[PDB]
């Protein structure tokens, strides 16, 4: 018998909901219009770090996730500081739409 | 420069 490749996700758009704690959301973000791309020539906003046992890890966020939208705010063409401000002022529940590649 | 990083 020879092995068959198992099912395999190549790309994925997700909606995740982070519950903020006193220490914050447990993520770092990188990139943005006007600053140095996180990845190739893509100027979008990216998750650069996830705290191992933090709120975002619990909610399933992963390093490399591209941030598309936060509580109804679209991040297309957002500057780095604009995405930071949207996130610091997102409140208790931070629901985000992300793009995830393998 | 390196890309910017902000902790949240």
């Amino acid at each position: 018998n020879l092995l068959i490749e198992p099912a395999r996700i190549e790309e994925e758009e997700l909606t995740l909901t982070i519950l903020r704690q006193t220490g914050g959301l447990g993520i770092s973000i990188a990139g943005g219009k006007g600053s140095t791309p996180y990845k190739g020539d893509d100027e979008g906003i990216f998750i650069s770090r996830v705290s191992e046992e933090g709120p975002a890890a619990r909610a399933g966020v992963r390093v490399g996730d591209k941030l598309l939208e936060v509580n109804g705010v679209a991040l297309q063409g957002a500057e780095h500081h604009e995405a930071v401000e949207a996130l610091r002022g997102a409140g208790t529940a931070v629901q985000m739409r992300v793009w995830r590649e393998r | 420069p390196a890309w910017d990083e902000t902790n949240l």
